[PDB]
């Protein structure tokens, strides 16, 4: 739970009640189911899912009552999905996971013109029309050959099954910034516009030294894998 | 009659326990893969070989004017002969969508162009029904006849979720039997017309049927009602008049006690069943010739080839006809680690 | 909050129920109906309009994941 507000009686948008503080401790997060299955069988997750997601569904129309402050109370329902690692929102909004041509889960832009230009790039991913290219794919009512079928509808094959809000992780970026961060360091030890291809022994040893500098100075041990506490 | 391992050189990862198999002129394509399709091919199905034993599994691609379509996971498969106009077709609908539900569409297959360099072109279409139209379902029965002397396609059986008044969360993978009406379906008008029968008092899933002269013989398979496995073989006679969709049924004495089997056609119609299940434990190891004559079916066994003991211990199985007496079978493969190939890989071959 | 078993607590309860012990902790069957307050499935409650396509009980509260899945071996599993 996030936010509980009110509009009544009218004539305002609205008044927050309570925002929680801390949504991001887990002391705030509710289980509510748990299956002992993979993130890609696709087939085994919608089939024990569409409970869920189906009432969810049923949720967002009607009202709500309950005894609450000693008196009957109503409520209505809004939802954010947020909390999904990339690679979940694109196999679960129908989407080529993860490096492929389409990138951004949100501006139609291909890979490589995000380079020249990085900046202007209006959100339009959404629920609704990806339901509809979708259907122009099935249907291919234009009747165009494989690729510029990719490109008429954007390339969404897989049909999305699963809401998603349009957003990106806050850890990830972080993450995904710490690790690029490491490797630019590893690469910038060299000389790389210097020597264009180095090769691969160069790269173990430059990040050796690289460790052995951020171990020398700042007290830093290297790990397998890059958790919170090491990017920060 | 005997049959011979095989090893997945890769893609070990792609098949899933419901599949079909299809030899349309030739190559035999694969349908149905767990997970939607990835971009390494879009088309969803595999062209198949085999090569000193050892598995191939290369893409395919479609006609620009062709549809694409999703990855069915047990659906009902139609052979329509070659003939007026366009031969040869291959009629398929309406499986399971890997998003698990179901799919109101009718797929008509067919193969467009080749080579140049051994490659091959299909193309699927979708098409209307007209109708009185047949709902979604799964692992039913479709096929076509000739009658005096024009084409017909016959549906029947199959299962579905519960109706969507009665559609409840806590039963939402509860799954019944479509109630037992046939449809009548032509592919130009896709006019669908529903029939029933004062005979077929229940429905049935998985039983495999056949088709010859105008004269439909559907086997027995499971039903749910009363959890049973009736052997006995169900006759039909249709009859496609101006305009009248006549039909006449009837029970045969006795038939056989299958469940979800693999069909190969050896002969011009002297087919063998391979296996598949007897009870809800025993999976029936047996092989079934059967030749079919418009004077009516005449049964036999086979030898059947003796199994590895691993496949013995085996829970589940299943398999599809490679054609031409030769089909492959799989197992689930288990062991320690999870290889993870988890299914070794039979081809089975007659004389 | 602290990940003790009921084993654990037990032992514990009687330990310190033996020292100086006007009985201080719960004993451990009290919690086992303690907490149908605070599960799920116990705050009686409806809806305008009614829910669709999801059942009106309510009362009930954990249920198995699976939602009617026909144990049919030849079939899916
Ligand atoms: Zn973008």
């Amino acid at each position: 739970i996030m936010s509980i507000s009110i509009r009544l009686e009218g004539e305002d948008d609205g008044i927050t009640i309570f925002q929680e503080q801390k949504p991001n401790s887990e002391l705030s997060c509710r289980p509510l189911c748990l299956m002992f299955v993979d993130e890609s069988d696709h087939e085994t997750l919608t089939a024990i899912l569409g409970p869920v997601v189906a009432e969810r569904k049923a949720m967002m129309e009607s009202r709500l009552i309950i005894s609450v402050g000693g008196l009957l109370r109503s409520f209505r329902f809004f939802f954010r999905g947020t909390g999904y690692d990339e690679k979940m929102v694109r196999e679960m909004e129908g989407l080529e996971a993860s490096g492929s041509t389409y990138i951004c889960t949100l501006c139609d832009s291909t890979r490589a013109e995000a380079s020249q230009n990085m900046v202007l790039h209006s959100i339009t991913r959404s629920h609704d029309e990806n339901l509809e290219r979708y259907e122009i794919w099935r249907k291919n009512p234009f009747s165009e050959s494989a690729d510029e079928l990719r490109d008429r509808v954007k390339g969404v094959s897989a049909k999305p099954f699963m809401e998603t809000q349009p957003t990106l992780d806050a850890l990830h970026c972080d993450i995904g910034n710490a690790t690029e961060f490491y490797k630019i360091f590893q690469d910038e030890i060299g000389e790389v516009y210097q020597k264009p291809n180095p090769s691969r022994e160069e790269r173990r040893r430059w990040r050796s030294t690289l460790d052995k500098q951020l171990r020398k100075k700042m007290k830093l041990k290297p790990v397998m894998r890059m958790n919170g506490n090491y990017a920060r | 009659m005997s049959l011979q391992p095989l090893t997945a050189v890769n893609c070990g990862s792609l098949v899933q326990p419901g599949f079909s198999l299809l030899d349309l002129e030739g190559d035999v394509y694969l349908f149905g893969q767990k997970g939607w399709p990835k971009r390494s091919c879009p088309t969803g199905i595999f062209g198949v070989r085999i090569k000193k034993g050892e598995l191939k599994l290369r893409a395919i691609s479609f006609s620009n004017n062709s549809s694409y379509l999703p990855p069915l996971r047990c659906p009902a498969i139609a052979h329509f002969e070659a003939q007026d106009g366009k031969p040869e077709c291959y009629l398929i609908h309406g499986g399971r969508t890997p998003n698990n539900e179901l799919s109101s569409s009718l797929y008509m297959l067919s193969v467009d162009s080749r080579g140049c360099n051994r490659k091959v072109t299909l193309r699927c279409e979708e098409k209307e029904l007209v109708g009185d139209v047949p709902s979604a379902r799964y692992g039913h029965t479709l096929s076509v006849i000739n009658s005096r002397g024009k084409t017909a396609c016959v549906l029947f059986g199959g299962r579905s979720y519960m109706p969507p008044t009665e559609r409840t969360t806590q039963n939402w993978n509860s799954v019944v039997d479509c109630p037992p009406q046939v449809y009548l379906i032509d592919l130009e008008f896709g006019c669908c017309t529903a029939h029933t029968l004062p005979e077929l008092t229940d429905g049935q899933s998985f039983h495999v049927a056949l088709a010859r002269q105008d004269c439909v013989y559907f086997l027995g398979g499971h039903i749910l009602s009363s959890d049973c496995r009736p052997s006995r073989l169900i006759r039909l006679h249709v009859e496609l008049l101006l305009g009248s969709p006549v039909l006449t049924c009837t029970i045969l004495h006795e038939g056989l006690t299958i469940t979800s089997a693999i069909a190969s056609p050896i002969g011009y119609h002297e087919y063998i069943i391979f296996g598949g299940y007897q009870s809800e434990t025993q999976k029936r190891m047996e092989c079934t010739y059967v030749g079919l004559d418009d004077v009516g079916v005449h049964m036999e066994s086979r030898e059947p080839p003796q199994w590895t003991s691993e496949i013995s211990h085996s829970r589940t199985w299943f398999g599809g006809s490679l054609g031409k007496g030769t089909a492959l079978v799989a197992i689930p493969s288990e062991g320690n680690p999870t290889p993870p190939e988890a299914y070794h890989f039979y081809q089975v071959s007659f004389q | 909050n602290t990940f003790l078993s009921c084993s654990q607590y037990h032992k514990m309860y009687r330990t310190v129920k033996a020292t100086s012990g006007r009985q201080i902790f719960q004993p451990l069957h009290t919690l086992r109906n303690a907490e149908k307050e605070l599960l799920p499935g116990f705050h009686q409650f409806e809806w305008q309009p009614a829910l669709k396509n999801v059942s009106t009980s309510w009362d009930v509260g954990i249920i198995d994941g699976l939602s009617g899945w026909t144990v049919s071996v030849d079939d899916v599993p």
